[PDB]
């Protein structure tokens, strides 16, 4: 058996990667993604959030930068090593680095 | 000879919409908007034409989806007031212009519902010239079934699901195949209704409809060669109104390379031209962006008749380009990549 | 990571630039992708690599052909959304060894 990579970010992020292959519809019609809206909730963003790093299909999510540190309390407690989380950039947002939190977690970097 | 009685009822908008269309950026515009290095530079730009105010009352963390957004409410705004002007002759004509959306709206309702999601879900993702008239398929919804019944009796696109589109079929067929068979319908019937409107109408929309049915037999082709589509389907969705339906859309059915599609189009001047203006080369421009460039040639050309309906078509064409430009020009300054900036069509 | 990082805000602006591209060719196809899912055309399969005498998890690129969107874009803009496509499945990849 295989796992499926899932998104959480803005329509023109989802929207690339599932032009990239990225989506499938689990069993119970649930998609592997969430639109965020500027009016989007931080229940809505969180609550999937949780909901995609313990589900058992989900093996890699990616997250919108933006998204991703309006989420930075949930998202810096998600410490198991397998459903890895990747914190991405986007056309109107923060860089790639900005406040990582794999980065963050190295002594070696300066 | 029409003349002298076009201007009994259109007389006003006429002058009204070729006064909206002085309201469109220059290419002198256009290389200002790109000499900057953030959005609140197009704010500032834009100010100081048509498009003023149009970011008053809204947010300052600014988006280029706002900016899309309100240059769409601009343009939406503007043939509304037209369309809720214009008298018999001309109505029927815009709405064959609103027609181009409601298709796109129609997908995303038959999308909808074959996913089973709520109908009025997709109403704010339709676009704004596309309203139906009557929202009772929306708020039903209750099977796709339902919804084909109710967009043939809610709807005046009717007549034309009924010349390619069965219950059955609306379930079998690709969305996709759907989406062009419908457009296929609308361009021959539009075409056939304009050359109804003789002399100046017909003799100058006609130009415009008989390029986007090659166009499309075009564009449908390359796209076409990596895909399920067979030869029957290609030909099943090129629209029979262009220059090329005697023999070229014949030979791009039979087409399995986009040498021999280039093959056709260096039988015609007008279209051997842009297949030699794009060789899809690094730093060039695209054969889509030809296409582009050529449909602005051709709507320009459409104002320098008089007194015909032409102008509405090409003004909301031209609208649709500059409102693509205006976004395109937003994306380059917002993501940086000022490089290709210049991709944008110039109008006027 | 701190390479593969640098790589990825490339191949991100690359492939976020060309969805504007394909927003000009192609219209709002974004409702159109978004709204219309089925399968997964790329999957991941986990792998356990034993360097330093430790066991350490790493997911590989898989590939199942068919493409989800195989007709989008044919009445305009499909030549430019091939060119979407073939980025944001370069972004997909790096992603992939990001993980």
């Amino acid at each position: 058996r295989g796992k499926l990579i899932a998104v959480i970010g803005d329509e023109d992020t989802v929207t690339g990667f599932l032009l990239g292959g990225i989506g499938e519809l689990n069993k119970n019609r649930h998609p592997n993604f969430l639109v965020v809206e500027k009016d989007t909730t931080i229940n809505e963003i969180e609550d999937t959030f949780r909901q995609f790093l313990n589900r058992d299909d989900i093996g890699i999510i990616l997250i919108n930068q933006y998204i991703a540190e309006m989420v930075r309390h949930a998202l810096d407690a998600h410490q198991r090593s397998i459903p890895a989380v990747l914190e991405i950039p986007s056309k109107e947002h923060p860089y790639d680095a900005a406040k990582d939190s794999i980065l963050r977690r190295a002594k070696g970097m300066f | 000879f029409p003349e002298l009685y076009f201007n009994v009822d259109n007389g006003y908008l006429e002058g009204l919409v070729r006064g909206l269309k002085a309201g469109v950026l220059s290419q002198a515009d256009y290389l200002n908007l790109v000499q900057c290095e953030t959005l609140e530079d197009l704010k500032l730009h834009l100010q100081s034409t048509d498009y003023g105010n149009f970011l008053a009352n809204e947010a300052s963390p600014l988006t280029v989806s706002v900016i899309d957004d309100k240059l769409k409410e601009k343009m939406v705004v503007e043939f509304r007031h037209m369309r809720n002007h214009a008298y018999e002759p001309l109505a029927s004509f815009l709405d064959f212009i609103t027609y181009s959306y409601m298709i796109d709206n129609v997908i995303l309702l038959i999308t909808g519902t074959l996913h089973q999601r709520s109908i009025a879900e997709l109403v704010p993702k339709c676009h704004p010239l596309g309203s139906f008239e009557q929202m009772e398929a929306v708020n039903i919804a209750q099977t796709p079934a339902e919804l084909y019944n109710a967009i043939l009796v809610d709807t005046p696109l009717a007549a034309f699901f009924q010349d390619c589109i069965s219950e059955q079929d609306l379930d079998e067929m690709n969305i996709e195949i759907i989406r062009n068979t419908l457009y296929k319908a609308y361009l021959e019937s539009f075409y056939k209704f304009c050359t109804l409107l003789g002399g100046t109408t017909a003799d100058a929309m006609c130009p415009i409809l008989e390029f986007e049915a090659d166009r499309r037999a075009f564009i449908i082709t390359i796209n076409s060669f990596g895909t399920e589509l067979s030869k029957e389907d290609r030909a099943k969705l090129f629209p029979h109104c262009g220059r090329l339906y005697p023999e070229g859309l014949a030979q791009l059915a039979r087409a399995d390379d986009y040498e021999q599609v280039k093959n056709v189009a260096d039988y015609y001047p007008e279209y051997k031209l842009l297949f030699e203006g794009a060789g899809s080369n690094p730093g060039d421009k695209t054969l889509e962006d030809r296409f582009f460039e050529h449909e602005v040639k051709l709507n320009k050309l459409a104002f320098l008749n008089q007194f015909h309906f032409g102008v509405f078509y090409a003004f909301v064409k031209l609208k649709e380009q500059e409102c693509r430009n205006i976004v395109w020009i937003a994306e380059c300054i917002a993501q940086r990549h000022r490089a290709k900036i210049d991709n944008y069509i110039p109008i006027f | 990571i701190i390479e593969t990082k640098m790589l990825m805000g490339e191949v991100m602006r690359e492939a976020a630039f060309s969805l504007a591209e394909a927003k000009f060719t192609a219209g709002d196809f974004s409702t159109t992708v978004i709204q219309n899912v089925n399968k997964a055309q790329v999957k991941i399969r986990a792998k356990k690599d034993n360097v330093a005498g430790v066991t350490l998890p790493v997911f590989e690129h898989y590939h199942e052909g068919t493409d989800s969107y195989e007709l989008t874009g044919l009445a305009r803009g499909g030549e430019q959304l091939a060119k979407l496509k073939r980025n944001y499945a370069k972004a997909v990849e790096l992603l992939v060894e990001l993980a």
